[PDB]
């Protein structure tokens, strides 16, 4: 979720100063009209994975985000993608045009708990259409 | 004290300090006592490649020569302090300094306390002030007595330069200062009085110019080199 | 081997003895720079200058010791200068001793280094209790009893001689500053110097004072009721912040892309003259054609004035810090505006700013020192930080405290018999505060050339008969009452005096070993 | 305690030997030894 | 346009001065006496940007070289390349600045830079293009930091438009002795950037790796650094002495290289730090190969600017560029200039100049130490008895949190 | 006291450092740990003191604290930088005991090693000690007491000097006891469904050298570390009702985003573009103005052009600061911090529901410092804690001393329960473990035996660092101790003496209750088990293999 | 203000010789470095004395 910045190189001009006020206007709203879709299919949690090339998630988005009551999670590392989509039993969305209420996992609490300086996202309760299941063991101790 | 504390350091107390700042003051005093006078003697300064340049001014020795010592970077500027903004005196203040330290320091081995000798100093500095009021003369510029002016301007360029250089110049500084006094009464040095290099024939054909001198002309050639009457913009 | 340590670990008593022979050490550098008689002190630093001074804080900022526990006695001068600003050294003179008296104890009759923190905050209550007692209060709108309290700091300085001009000076320059609770600080008061001159005439002028000229010969060199205006913008046209980059088609272009250049500036000109201004300082540097049109108006233009000088101006003109230039009203225009005028000294030019005189903010005013050199400046200006910083004390606390060690020594009398009715284990370091306190009025007769056994003795058989006001004369070195003698310092100082010097030994006297390189 | 720590002279030249492995090598020396002068 | 001056001012700016002129004189040709014993045209017709024509051939370089230590100036002057630079063009006082922004700067701008304007001002007036000026100043001395920074200003107020170009050499935390090199190089900086048009960074720090890396020289000696510095010196000068059109002129390489106003900061590279254009690609953009502290991969490239020297053609560079740009993707960004003459001793050489966020790094490093380490208003009175305040200090930890933030907000 | 290096053998060749074995590595781990134990053993308790250690810049740090002291000890050692790490996972996690679990590890390996000695393998010490363990924590739920019968905060109150003592400040015990329990109860908040957890990091520590810490003002309310953005802004905000606006949005000038490339064709546009750059950021200022907003708070910096409004509106400006200081200024407030300014409506706007309240703000001078003080809140209370001391070192002293006081206080109220202090956990833990595994008999009597011993070394280190007579402390200890366990349920004077034992500053026997000393029961719990595994971790090593850096 | 004058009685007594003279602080040198040795003899003494 960023400004608009595609593969090709994408020069911006302006020629006139009413410009110079909508392309700010147009971005509060392509942020806003792709967080608006996300009410429309009620995800409450979001899951990002690391982004290249440019942030992952902006801070201009974050407003959207965090006053609609969405968790937001980034820098996720790759591999762990296809372990959280074989847990939770959600499919990935790659464009929003694709994003559905049918490919969204479920789940009962999706808390953080943090003890002593450890914070833990855990996830309580899991229930899909699923024949591989998943496990998580957290480890304690003195030192590394 | 300090060397427990510090590991390395060096340190001068109770008498090594005094003899110091005296035996500094009388050493910077014998480099500037020749100078002092008309009839003294000459110095030049050649730096590193040998760069000359001469003077008997005691703020250039001072400005030039670098110096290690404590007490005399005190007395640099001092020295300069005072000829900054007068222009005259540098010397004298460093026979005075220089003076001053070692004919009470004769008074400190007798057992004299340094504060009570200050304190007669300061009490004795007031009654010079109110000396100079009644060893002063009035004198009224509303005659505008350029003989009077001439003798003022002698009276430096003497100590500095022979007659040969005092005579050709001294009315040029005469007839720049005959301009200075006007019904504003308004002094302006830096402004209205310059200084201009310009290697040519020799010292003794230094002549006054009333107007603006300029360091540059016309770049091309058919361009008027001397014009009667041209008004500037 | 093992970790960066144990080259050489010392442990146990010499631990602690090296401490105090160490912070005695501290004490005994300036022990001769305390009372009317002290010496100076010329300190080299290593990048060039020279500091010719008595201060203790003046004096300790420049030295370096290696050494953990001295250090912790350097920095006590900073507490007690970036407090009141007075009493630097009487802080460092008291805590060697205090360090040094309780030292016997904790070398030879073995009390533990808690036991004497306790008695000492029970000496420290009960010397804030007879300090209060032994203070009494002064009036605040006295004038004349104002110079007399502002030159008992003075007196122990190279400008006693001018104390009858430096007292005027202070006081003048602390009313200015101070805002109708009675708070001020020293921010404002400009330190501008000028050497040579004489100091008969340096005085104080209400206003500022800057090292700079006009820019161009027609200004205005004398202007009876000058209108300040502040501006923090360049008047010149800038770059701009966006990638920009102009592309020019016709031949018609480049001279408008020029020609706008000419009318930018002539457009934040014109509306600068709606108010019809007389003085432009501006805070950024200015360009030869904007200045050129500030002149077809009437106004006088500058060069860049720092930050600083800006503040300044704007509480003495009663302008405000402005940078949009299309919202200039005359509302906030400055006025009331004494004179103007530039005098000639050949170092730089100098321009003057003088004030009408006649709540609202506090005005701020420039101290002219006039002095023989440039370390005299530099001196100087320290004995005004320290005259200046008395003014302050007296208006935040009314209570005014005996001075010439008569309040020390009062402290060394309670504590010496109240010592005797507080049977117990505290009674030996509680009755060594009595032997520290002495010895601040015993630095005063040394340096004085008297002999302090039988002054000290004369002293505490007439403290207790005679008057809670006893102290010495150190012109003289003979007892004289603090009545008659008309010199007293606040009382604010001796606090910080008793409060530093015994919770920096709270501190040393808990050190165990000492363990040098570590790591960074 | 300091960071010399010494007891007999010249503690950089002497260097002890123990358990097992010490032995070890001392049959093995020997093996050095005895497959010379085996043939 | 035609010529560019160029001011040295310190200790270390009349070192890398002197280096810098007997690089650039024995590039195109003149013997240390002026004289021109080189072959042919192409070294004789760009030589009137840096020097004077004389009658009778004595070309002179535009150099104007300052210090408030007689010493330094006094050293070059009396050693070799001593005939070249005129006598009158030096302006030295005494005392020192004593390695202090405050005093030093105030001081002797109070006299020296009067001197300066009066030398820059006649001997300039001299050409009939003024292009702007070139500073080799020491962002961390006395002497050199002060002046510096009173000079661009006066300069810049006497000269309008004239671009502004600087080679301040940024401090070494580890070989700068003095405790109060940063607390001067971030005051300089507060007025590098409110005035300069275009300046690159050298840290002595960086200088002392590379020299004892590839190099190898045992210790290094300011000689070495000066050469090294000169190199690259004498690279982005014949981006500008040789007939050429890329970057043509100084302007031209200010808006090339300067996306927005306030980022002046470059990051130069050089290799063949001791061939074909391919094995030269990996050595300007090799981490070890920046003089600046800061890792330049962590960080971001904005505008790269390559500047080659000796035997190349347009499409070995190009297809380098080519190559380069597909695997260093995520660090379109190119820019080269062809050079037809080769370095003095090399055949080929090339030059690389990237803006980059890494910059920021060099500058939280100074932020760090100046705000952290004097927090205890450590060594302040040395700056507040010369007259300058504490809240000037105030605005100048200001203004980096402004220039960290920039390159922050260009994000990383 | 390991001697004669081992040799370098010539049968097992690895690359890098040589391998040893044998009772040298465990001879060798033991003497690593002494090096850190002595180091920690002196500053025990409020008898003991504690040592410098500088930074070879001139800077040092006077340290009481176990994880302070040896974060500075950077140890090449392996076995060192365990109880390193443990030091740095105990404070952060309990922030108490941070020098008796060092102290503990080191004496269990000490007697651990003694034990390998003996003959009987690690694995059967292990097992001694953790079935030890599981009834001393069975024995800790014994010994428990909840607080009843008692007048107001005394509870919270005696509980923090003990945690205040061992310091500088423990002789201002008194005054500083109030304050810091009434930081607490300031900062009380709600979260995670009904999770009372009281915070830190919550309350502040600002460095102002002055007048002394008996004076420590406590400003109730939050307190910030600011400089003023213009010296003409009015310095004290009268009337009540105090707006805050806490932002997160830049006021300096607006540039366009980076892959803007602007590029026009008319000569005349430069005016107009110029100015839209400098006008949205005067519209984003427009409307906060507007709203009334009397001090905004911001973390991104303001630039000059803005500052003009905020001097002609009477409007307080603050500079750059940290990123979590302002969360807890908008829960104080009410305020809600905004990341960036927009509406769900496609027009942007500004509500009043985002700023706070407050009743008084005003800018107070700490002696050359300038701290914006806020003071009654509306929302949810704060409180701020202002240090003052000689000198800088001592302020750094005090930081971490109340950073210990907080967490000991922040843990109590987590649970009511608590244990009496002064040794007597580590005295009746002895005894009642030397009664246990006598019915056990054959192997495991000698190991516990020992474990049991290795208790004792906190009572006589304590008892050393007093200069007195530690054995005349130890017979009363012990013996009472255990006249006690023996004793029949009902006698109520022997079943006192479970409750108390050694005092320091006397050097008699008295009453916990009375003299005040106690602890949290959490501070024992999860101590001996990390230091458990520290003795665990050591005692399994064999061998020790090095490898040469490349 | 960099190189003292190195005190110009050097023309007199050799490097090697050390004055301490008293005011300078002689007494308070000695009698405290002695206090060293002092605590030898002091912690010698009596019946359970250390040799
Ligand atoms: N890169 C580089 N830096 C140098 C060289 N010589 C000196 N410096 C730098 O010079 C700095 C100090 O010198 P300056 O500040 O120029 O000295 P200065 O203030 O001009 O000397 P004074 O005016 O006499 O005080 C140090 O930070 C050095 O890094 C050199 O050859 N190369
Ligand atoms: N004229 C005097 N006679 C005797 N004692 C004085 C006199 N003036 C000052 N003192 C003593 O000297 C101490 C320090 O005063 P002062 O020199 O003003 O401060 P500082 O030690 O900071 O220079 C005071 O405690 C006071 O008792
Ligand atoms: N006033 C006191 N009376 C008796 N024992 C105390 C007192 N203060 C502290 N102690 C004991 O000293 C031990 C260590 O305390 P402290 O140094 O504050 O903790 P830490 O070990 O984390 O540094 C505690 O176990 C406690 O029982
Ligand atoms: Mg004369
Ligand atoms: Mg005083
Ligand atoms: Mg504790």
């Amino acid at each position: 979720i960023s400004p608009p910045k595609p593969d090709t190189e994408n020069n911006i001009i302006v020629n006139d100063y009413r410009q110079m006020d909508k392309i700010l206007k147009e971005e509060r709203a392509y942020l806003l009209n792709i967080c608006k879709k996300i009410k429309k299919a009620k995800c409450n949690v979001l899951l990002i994975q690391k982004s290249i090339l440019r942030d992952a998630v902006n801070d201009l988005a974050l407003h959207f985000l965090s006053k609609l009551n969405i968790m937001v999670v980034k820098d996720i590392e790759r591999e762990e993608i296809e372990f959280l989509s074989k847990g939770l039993g959600c499919k990935p969305i790659a464009d929003i045009e694709l994003f559905t209420e049918d490919r969204l996992g479920s789940a009962d609490l999706v808390e953080e708990i943090d003890s002593d300086g450890s914070k833990i996202v855990r996830v309580t309760g899991i229930r899909n259409n699923n024949a591989r299941p998943t496990v998580s063991v957290v480890i304690r101790g003195a030192n590394n | 004290s300090l060397q427990l504390l510090n590991p390395k350091a060096e340190s001068l107390r109770r008498d090594a300090a005094l003899k110091v700042n005296v035996t500094s003051a009388e050493g910077l005093q014998s480099v500037l006592e020749t100078n002092l006078g008309p009839k003294g003697t000459l110095k030049m300064l050649v730096d590193g490649a040998g760069n000359i340049k001469l003077t008997k001014d005691g703020k250039v020795l001072l400005t030039e020569m670098q110096i290690q010592s404590p007490t005399a970077v005190l007395i640099a500027r001092a020295a300069a302090a005072q000829d900054e903004i007068t222009g005259d005196g540098t010397t004298t203040v460093v026979c005075l300094v220089g003076e001053l330290l070692r004919q009470a320091h004769r008074f400190i081995q007798e057992g004299v306390h340094p504060r009570i000798i200050t304190d007669g100093f300061e009490i004795a500095r007031k009654e010079s002030m109110k000396f100079l009021d009644e060893f002063k003369i009035s004198k009224t510029n509303l005659s505008n007595d350029r003989e009077f002016l001439l003798q003022v301007a002698r009276s430096s360029l003497l100590t500095k330069v022979d007659a040969d250089l005092t005579e050709v110049l001294t009315p040029i500084v005469t007839d720049a200062v005959l301009s200075v006094y006007d019904a504003q009464a308004d002094n302006l040095d830096l402004h209205m009085v310059e200084i201009m290099q310009m290697q040519h024939l020799s010292p003794k054909d230094t002549t006054f110019i009333k107007g603006l001198v300029l360091d540059h002309g016309g770049r091309h050639p058919d361009m008027p080199t001397r014009v009667k009457n041209a008004y500037v913009l | 081997v093992f970790m960066n340590a144990s080259q050489e670990r010392t442990t146990g008593r010499q631990a602690q003895i090296s401490n105090i022979t160490a912070a005695k050490a501290v004490a005994d550098v300036i022990r001769t720079c305390l009372g009317p008689k002290a010496m100076l002190k010329m300190l080299l630093d290593p990048m060039g200058g020279l500091v010719l001074t008595n201060d203790g804080h003046a004096i300790l900022r420049e030295i370096d010791v290696a050494h953990p526990a001295a250090k912790s006695m350097l920095e006590l001068s900073r507490t007690q200068d970036e407090e009141v600003g007075d009493g630097t050294t009487t802080v460092i003179i008291l805590a060697g001793e205090i360090l040094a008296q309780c030292a016997p104890y904790l070398i030879e009759k073995n009390i533990h280094p808690v036991i004497i923190i306790q008695a000492l905050k029970k000496a420290l209550t009960d010397a804030l209790e007879v300090i209060k007692q032994v203070s009494k209060p002064v009036d605040v709108e006295n004038d004349a009893a104002m110079k007399k309290l502002i030159q008992a700091s003075i007196g122990t300085k190279y400008v006693i001689h001018w104390s009858e001009k430096m007292c005027e000076l202070a006081l003048d320059a602390v009313k200015t500053v101070r805002k109708d609770f009675e708070i001020d600080i020293k921010r404002y008061v400009r330190v501008e110097k000028i050497p040579g001159g004489d100091v008969l005439d340096s005085r104080v002028l209400k206003g500022v004072l800057l090292n700079k000229d006009v820019v161009h010969p027609k200004m205005s060199r004398h202007i009876e009721n000058p209108r300040v205006v502040l501006l923090d913008c360049p008047l010149e046209y800038k770059k701009g912040e966006s990638q920009t980059n102009i592309e020019i088609e016709k031949e018609e272009d480049w001279n408008r892309i020029l020609q706008i250049e000419e009318e930018q500036v002539q457009l934040m000109c014109e509306q600068i003259l709606a108010v019809r201004p007389t003085l432009v300082i501006t805070e950024k540097g200015v360009s030869d054609l904007a200045q050129h049109y500030l002149l077809k108006g009437g106004c006088s233009v500058l060069r860049r004035v720092k930050k600083s000088d800006n503040n300044r101006i704007a509480r003495v003109t009663g302008a405000t810090i402005v940078n949009r230039v299309e919202d200039l009203k005359e509302s906030d225009v400055g006025t009331n505006c004494g004179l103007f005028k530039v005098e000639m000294i050949g170092d730089e030019y100098f321009s003057f700013l003088d004030n009408c005189k006649e709540s609202g903010l506090q005005k701020a005013c420039t101290i002219m020192l006039r002095g023989g050199s440039k370390d005299i400046l530099n001196e100087i200006d320290r004995n005004l930080q320290d005259a200046m910083a008395v003014a302050r004390n007296v208006m935040l606390s009314p209570s005014l405290s005996p001075g010439g060690g008569a309040t020390e020594m009062a402290v060394s009398v309670k504590l010496a018999e109240k010592a005797k009715q507080l049977e117990g284990i505290q009674q030996w370091p509680y009755q060594a505060v009595a032997d520290a306190m002495e010895c601040i009025p015993r630095t005063l007769i040394q340096n004085a050339g008297g002999d302090p056994i039988r002054l000290l003795s004369q002293l505490r058989a007439k403290h207790a008969q005679g008057n809670f006001t006893t102290g010495i004369d150190g012109d003289k070195g003979k007892i004289v009452d603090m009545v008659s003698y008309g010199i007293w310092e606040p009382e604010v100082i001796k606090q910080q005096s008793v409060k530093t010097a015994i919770e920096s030994a709270c501190l040393l006297l808990r050190v165990d070993d000492i363990v040098s390189g570590v790591r960074k | 305690m300091g960071r010399p720590f010494i007891i007999v002279k010249d503690q950089g030249n002497k260097k002890r030997q123990h358990g097992l492995e010490a032995k070890k090598s001392h049959i093995l020396a020997a093996r050095s030894v005895a497959s010379i002068i085996k043939t | 346009m035609r010529e560019i001056i160029h001011i040295s001012t310190g200790q270390c700016g009349n070192q890398i001065g002197a280096a810098f002129w007997e690089t650039i004189c024995g590039e195109h040709g003149l013997d240390f006496n002026g004289t021109y014993h080189g072959h042919d045209d192409i070294q004789k017709e760009r030589l009137n940007v840096y020097f004077n024509e004389a009658s009778s051939g004595k070309w002179v370089p535009r150099s104007i070289n300052v210090d408030l230590e007689p010493g330094t100036i006094d050293a070059v002057r009396n050693s070799a390349i001593g005939n070249l630079f005129r006598p009158d063009n030096y302006i030295f006082g005494q005392s020192s600045a004593g390695n202090v922004w405050a005093k030093g700067h105030y001081t002797e701008g109070a006299e020296l830079v009067d001197s300066v304007m009066d030398v820059i001002r006649r001997e300039a007036e001299g050409c009939d293009s003024l292009q702007g000026f070139q500073i080799t100043h020491s962002l961390g001395g006395g002497t050199g930091s002060g002046m510096g920074t009173l000079l661009i200003s006066k300069i810049r107020e006497e000269f309008p438009d004239r671009m502004m170009a600087t080679f301040s050499v940024l401090p070494s935390p580890k070989t700068s002795d003095t405790v109060v090199e940063p607390y001067n190089a971030t005051l300089s900086v507060h007025q590098l950037v409110e005035h300069s048009d275009e300046t690159f960074c050298i840290d002595n720090e960086a200088l002392y790796d590379i020299c004892q890396r590839t190099l190898k020289l045992n210790q290094p000696s300011y000689g070495d650094l000066n050469n090294l510095v000169s190199s690259v010196m004498s690279g982005v000068t014949t981006s500008l002495r040789y007939p050429g059109q890329l970057n043509s002129d100084l302007r031209k390489l200010a808006v090339n290289l300067v996306p927005f106003p306030r980022l002046h900061f470059f990051m130069v590279g050089y290799a063949p730090l001791t061939l074909t254009v391919p094995e030269l690609t990996q050595q300007m953009f090799d981490a070890k190969n920046m003089m600046a502290a800061a890792d330049p991969r962590n960080g971001r490239y904005l505008t790269v600017a390559a500047f080659f020297r000796g035997k190349v053609s347009v499409k070995e560079v190009e297809d380098e560029m080519h190559k380069v740009q597909s695997k260093n993707s995520d660090y379109n960004n190119v820019q080269t200039a062809v050079c037809s003459v080769a370095p003095q001793g090399l055949d080929m050489a090339a030059t690389f100049i990237a803006n980059s966020t890494s910059i920021q790094e060099l500058f939280k490093r100074v932020g760090d130490q100046f705000s952290a380490m004097f927090k205890r208003k450590a060594f302040l009175h040395w700056y507040t008895s010369e007259g300058m305040d504490e809240l000037e200090f105030s605005e100048a930890e200001s203004n980096m949190n402004d220039l960290v933030s920039e390159y922050q907000q260009y994000q990383e | 006291m390991s001697q004669l290096f081992n040799n370098s053998r010539s049968d097992t060749l690895f690359l890098g450092g040589e391998k040893i074995s044998g009772d040298d590595i465990r001879n060798q781990n033991v003497l690593a740990t002494m090096a850190v134990a002595n180091v920690v053993k002196s500053s025990l308790g409020p008898v003991g003191l504690d040592k410098m250690l500088v930074d070879d810049i001139g800077d040092f740090t006077v340290t009481n604290d176990g994880a302070t002291i040896l974060s500075l000890l950077d140890v090449q050692h392996p076995a060192g930088k365990i109880l390193v790490e443990l030091a740095q996972q105990q404070d952060r996690e309990i922030g108490d005991g941070t020098t008796s679990v060092v102290i503990i590890a080191s004496e269990l390996l000490k007697r651990a090693n003694e034990l390998v000695k003996n003959k009987i393998h690690p694995t059967t010490i292990i097992t001694g000690f953790r079935v030890a363990l599981r009834e001393a924590i069975r024995f800790i739920n014994e010994v428990l007491s909840t607080s009843v019968d008692t007048l107001g905060k005394e509870t919270l109150i005696n509980i923090a000097k003990t945690s205040m003592s061992s310091k500088i400040i423990g002789a201002d015990s008194d005054f500083f006891s109030n304050m810091v329990v009434d930081a607490l109860l300031a900062v009380k908040t709600q979260n995670s469904k009904g999770e009372i957890k009281y915070p830190v990091k919550a309350v502040n520590v600002l460095k102002a050298h002055g007048k002394s810490a008996t004076e420590s003002l406590l400003v109730p309310g939050y307190a910030l570390n600011c400089t003023v953005a213009s010296q003409a802004m009015p310095k004290r905000i009268a009337g009540g009702n105090v707006k805050i606006a806490c932002l997160d949005l830049n006021l300096q000038k607006a540039r366009m985003a980076m892959g803007v490339q602007i590029n026009i064709d008319d000569p005349e546009q430069l005016e107009q573009i110029r100015k839209r750059e400098a006008g949205i950021v005067l519209e984003r200022v427009k409307k906060i103005i507007d709203a009334g907003a009397q001090v905004v708070l911001t973390t991104k910096g303001i630039d000059d052009l803005c500052l003009k409004e905020f001097v002609e509106a009477k409007i307080m400006g603050v500079r750059r600061c940290k990123k979590e200081d302002l969360r807890r200024i908008a829960r104080a407030t009410g305020a809600t911090l905004v990341s960036s300014m927009s509406n769900l409506e496609g027009e942007e706007t500004f509500e009043s529901s985002y700023l706070g309240l407050c009743d008084e703000v005003v800018q107070a001078k700490f002696s050359d410092d300038e701290c914006i003080l806020i003071k009654g809140t509306s929302k949810h209370s704060s409180s701020s804690i202002i240090l003052r001391g000689a000198n800088d070192y001592s302020l750094d002293e005090m930081e971490r001393s109340l950073h210990d006081s907080l967490s000991v206080v922040k843990r109590t109220l987590e649970s009511g329960n608590v244990v009496p202090g002064g040794g007597c956990v580590e005295a009746a833990l002895n005894i009642y473990l030397d009664n246990f595994a006598t019915t056990v008999g054959s192997r495991e009597q000698l190991a516990i035996a020992e474990f049991a011993a290795a208790l004792l070394i906190i009572p006589k280190t304590l008892a050393v660092n007093a200069a007195k007579d530690s054995s005349e402390l130890v017979a009363k200890l012990r013996s009472y101790h255990a006249a006690s366990q023996m004793a029949k349920p009902e006698d109520v004077k022997r079943r006192s003496y479970r409750n108390y034992g050694l005092d320091l500053i006397r050097g008699k026997i008295v009453d916990e209750i009375h003299a005040g000393v106690l602890e949290p029961t959490i501070s024992k719990v999860k101590s001996l088990k990390s230091a458990l595994e520290a003795c665990v971790a050591i005692l399994r090593i064999d061998t020790m293999i090095t490898v040469d850096p490349e | 203000s960099l190189r003292l004058p190195q005190n110009p009685n050097a023309g007199l007594f050799k490097q090697g010789y050390n004055s301490y003279s008293n005011a300078d602080g002689q007494i308070i040198k000695s009698i405290a470095a002695i206090r060293e040795l002092h605590q030898m003899c002091l912690t010698s003494m009596g019946p359970c004395g250390r040799n």
